[PDB]
RNA sequence: ACACAGUCGGUACGAAGUCGACAAGGUAGUUGAUGG
RNA sequence: ACAGGAUCAAAUCUUCCUUGAGCGACUCGGCAGGCAAAAAAAAAAAAAA
RNA sequence: AUGGGUAUUAAUAGAGUUUUUAUCGGCAGUAUUUACGAGAUGUA
């Protein structure tokens, strides 16, 4: 009365599986994380000042 | 190298042309081969890879 | 009501009982009509 | 009414005005089914009671469906069997008319 | 006693193994369970109570979806019996059939193979499979029917052909011997056996004339002397007349049999006149019997002018008793046999096509073409031009009524040449619709479809087909030996002129085309290469090309998550995971 | 019989019926307990 | 079994889907063969009349 | 052919039949086996 397999899935046919296809983490009604801008002047200059010094 | 033995002259030429290795590239998912190629790769695999195809003599009256 | 049979089930209703104590942990016609009011209650 | 065409022959004069008027009082407007019935209903003349007439006129008038040749039928069988009708019967009779303006 | 059984290493390979996520191939555990202690009375019950409860749950099915999920369950307990199975049969053909392909119904159809020998009413599980059409199993079971036909009843044998018949199952060597088995009973069966008989030979397409001429022979000596579980004797119009059908199926041109027909049916005519208190009307007949004996005259050719013209005669008398369709198929009938030049032919289709325009909403494709040809073929008094006009803008108009009709059938080829001559232009909508509802024809088209639907599609790009024209450009070059010289020169010209296939059927029909003309002789008056590689479809991977790209070969919370996912029902069963045992706790 | 071959225990009827049976059902004589 | 199904419908020669693995595979179903006789190191070697 | 009375090839319900060696002597008598269905809810 024992079925022992290697593998992750079993080939008995009428009897549900441990292993199953995954599903989608359930959303929440929360931000974790909060965001600020920087100033888009400011921003345009230092993107411009980085961009020759890495390439 | 058993397929490229194996195939004919202008699938051999095709797979020289081809860049890389064909069949990392088949099993990356990235070239489709042709029929010639799958059946060489079957007869090296022991197994089909589509639906095999036989051929009946039926006919309806 | 498939318990509440006449002729009686030949076992006890375990998912019942199972149900009933988890919802609890969690949180003469006329006079028997009436005893079984009460027993409704 | 879509499918009463291929039962007109199965049925009677009775039949057909009883199913005429069950779908009256349901609601329905399909001008298909009361032309259709208007050739059985003048196929049937000799056959109709004064009942039968008054409920043809008034199932036709209040449908909106106008046939001079099917209310001159219907006159000139009622007149013929005069005999059998009731006063509720002969306003029933006389409403279709009056609704129809024939 | 000792209940050897051991689990063994094995010879398998596990080193670097990878997992794949893909089910092994079996389980481990093979060995027959031998319990090696008695049941308990509980224990026994739960093991013979399948029989009572499968066929409990059969009945209480009321879908081919429970029906197959019962057996699916029952599928380990044995051992099932004819009974069982035949129970099964009978509910999914009550429920209303299933899918003879699904696995679960593949289980009753092996099984019933297995015990067909066991059997003793084989031919009603082989009339079940038939309503089923299981067309596979109930070919396979011929094998051991052969054997036992001499040993069943006559109306067993007629239900045989009967179901034979209706899966169009050619079987030549059971009906030759039902035939020989039923040659010493054929006198005294019912007539509707008879009729079933009859029936399954012509749906065969089994052209047993001797079967035919006996069985004429029988049906009218019954009418002369004219003149529940069995059945009568003696037939009546609706037998003689699905007789007819069956003739005419198979082109058995019986004039004396017709003539008999005929004179009881002029006679049915005359008393249904007579009749007058309009509830006696249609007793022995109705539209539909009068439509199927006009059908059986025209497909025959026999022009029986007196019967015809009897049947116009009472269709004009209680034309507002006649079903629209029965309207249309009479007309179209009457006017392909007769001239429309007699006086009462003339107006009796003139009443029948004002009836049928007044109709046309109620129509459906079949009796729209079949309308749009009668409307042509008559020949009225006034508005010849402006009749035909408006019949086929009425029917462009019901047309598109008609977009999902994925159903009826028709003649769509003939619908598009009327729709398309003397210069009309098809409505666009129209033509795509009815060039799309073409496909499904094909299987059913003759050469004489063929030719009239590439003629259509010439005429009207003379819009264009492409996927129509190169489905039949396809099915010529199978069905070529179909054809004969002018058939097939003209159907090329056709399909060339409707916009030219491609070239790996404009080749090889061309080649084709010229074996048939040296072997026929046959060059009229006003009258390529080798296939190429670079010309075979790119959907097919003949040429040695390689592309970027990938060949996909693929196309109640716990009940329903693993019906959508694992695809079974688990009906009683109750299941639960892990995750929620702090609900019990 | 694994047994110096014995000893102590040892299956718990029916519904296998059906014109069945508090709060919800989406009507299955189906269902209520369970978010990190 | 190309057996059943879908489709703006397939190169001759099925574009696909179904057939839990078309019963492990291929067959048989008046199939199958224990004993006698006659032979016979394992085996093989006689159609019936 | 303003088109299907229309052109081509029904062996079609019947593709069916007992070989070779061999002058003369010898065997070939019996048993088992397939419906472990509820024919049937009998042909509507």
């Amino acid at each position: 009365k024992l079925f022992v397999y290697a593998g992750a899935l079993h080939p008995h046919w009428q009897v549900p599986q441990v292993i199953v296809p995954a599903k989608t983490p359930a959303e929440v009604s929360f931000l974790p994380f909060s965001v600020e801008r920087a100033d888009p002047v400011q921003a345009a200059a230092r993107i411009a000042a980085l961009g020759d010094r890495m390439k | 190298k058993f397929v490229r033995l194996n195939v004919s002259e202008a699938q051999r030429q095709e797979i020289k042309n081809w860049p890389g290795s064909v069949v990392r590239c088949i099993e990356n998912g990235a070239c489709i081969p042709s029929r010639e190629l799958q059946s060489r790769l079957e007869q090296v695999v022991g197994v089909p890879l589509t639906r095999r195809k036989k051929r009946a003599g039926n006919r309806r009256l | 009501s498939g318990y509440r049979r006449g002729r009686g089930v030949c076992r006890d209703r375990r998912r019942e009982n199972l149900q009933g104590d988890q919802l609890e942990v969690r949180a003469a016609a006329l006079d028997a009509a009436i005893e079984e009011e009460n027993i409704l209650q | 009414a879509r499918q009463l065409p291929n039962a007109l022959y199965q049925l009677t004069g009775k039949d057909v005005l009883r199913i005429l008027s069950s779908l009256d009082a349901a609601g329905l407007a399909d001008m298909l089914a009361c032309r259709q019935v208007a050739r059985k209903l003048l196929a049937e003349l000799d056959e109709l009671d004064s009942v039968d007439l008054a409920d043809a006129s008034a199932v036709f008038a209040s449908q909106g469906y106008r046939n001079p040749e099917l209310y001159s039928a219907l006159a000139r069988r009622a007149v013929d069997v005069k005999d059998s009708f009731d006063a509720p019967t002969v306003f029933r009779l006389l409403s279709g008319f009056s609704q129809n303006a024939v | 006693f000792y209940y050897r059984f051991h689990k063994r290493i094995g010879k398998g390979n596990f080193n670097r193994y990878l997992e794949f996520y893909q089910k092994p191939r079996g389980i481990e555990n093979t060995l027959r369970l031998r319990y090696n202690y008695t049941p308990t009375f509980t224990a026994k019950k739960r093991s013979e109570m399948w029989k009572v409860n499968l066929v409990k749950k059969i009945a209480h099915a009321t879908d081919a979806k429970q029906v197959l999920d019962v057996w699916t369950y029952y599928r380990h307990r044995r051992t099932k019996r004819p009974y069982h199975y035949l129970l099964a049969l009978q509910r999914l053909v009550e429920v209303g059939g299933c899918d003879p392909t699904d696995f679960r119904f593949r289980l009753i159809a092996r099984g019933i193979y297995r015990t067909a020998k066991r059997f003793i009413n084989l031919p009603r599980v082989c009339v079940y499979l038939a309503k089923l059409n299981a067309t596979g199993d109930l070919q396979d079971l011929s094998r051991f029917l052969i054997p036992q036909v001499e040993a069943y009843f006559p109306f067993q044998l007629c239900l045989l052909a009967h179901a034979f018949g209706s899966v169009r199952l050619q079987d030549k060597v059971l009906f030759a011997a039902i035939d020989e088995a039923l040659r010493p009973h054929l006198s005294e069966l019912p007539a509707a056996m008879l009729v079933k008989l009859t029936q399954g030979y012509a749906g065969a397409l089994v052209h047993n004339y001797g079967l035919l001429a006996r069985v004429s022979l029988l049906l009218q000596q019954r009418v002369s002397r004219a003149a529940r579980h069995s059945g009568p004797l003696l037939p009546t119009l609706h037998h003689l007349l699905a007789f007819g059908r069956v003739c005419a199926d198979l082109k058995y041109q019986d004039f004396g049999y017709l003539e008999m027909l005929s004179i009881q049916m002029q006679a049915a005519f005359r008393a249904d006149l007579a009749v007058s208190s309009s509830r006696e009307t249609f007793q022995r007949f109705s539209p539909f019997s009068v439509q199927e004996l006009v059908e059986i005259f025209h497909r025959l050719k026999v022009n029986d002018v007196s019967l015809l013209l009897a049947a116009l005669r009472h269709v004009q008398a209680r034309m507002h008793d006649y079903p629209p369709s029965c309207v249309a198929s009479i007309g179209f009938c009457t006017a392909q046999m007769l001239p429309c030049d007699a006086s009462t032919v003339r107006q009796v289709h003139a009443q029948m096509l004002e009836v049928l325009q007044e109709a046309v909403p109620l129509l459906d494709l079949c009796s729209l073409g079949q309308l749009a040809a009668f409307a042509k073929k008559a020949k009225p008094r006034r508005n010849r031009s402006a009749l035909r006009s408006s019949v086929f803008e009425a029917v462009e108009a019901r047309v598109l009524e008609l977009q999902g009709d994925g159903r009826t059938v028709f003649d769509v080829g003939r619908l598009l040449e009327l729709l398309s001559l003397n210069g009309r232009r098809v409505s666009e909508e129209a033509f795509h619709i009815l060039c799309r509802q073409a496909h499904r024809h094909h299987d059913l088209f003759e050469p004489q479809d063929f030719c009239r639907l590439a003629r259509a599609l010439a005429r009207v790009k003379c819009l264009q087909a492409s996927s129509l024209v190169n489905a039949l450009a396809r099915r010529t070059l199978r069905q070529e030996d179909e054809f004969s010289p002018r058939d097939f020169l003209s159907l090329l010209r056709s399909l060339t002129l409707a916009g030219p296939p491609d070239r790996v059927y404009a080749v090889p029909l061309k080649e084709k085309l010229r074996r048939k003309q040296v072997l026929h002789n046959y060059f009229p008056a006003s009258q390529s290469e080798q296939l190429l590689e670079s010309d075979l479809p790119p959907s097919s991977r003949q040429t040695p090309t390689l592309r970027k790209g990938r060949l996909l070969l693929g196309p109640l919370e716990e009940k329903l998550r693993i019906a959508e996912e694992e695809g079974w029902d688990l009906l009683h069963r109750r299941v639960a995971s892990l995750r929620q045992l702090k609900g019990w706790l």
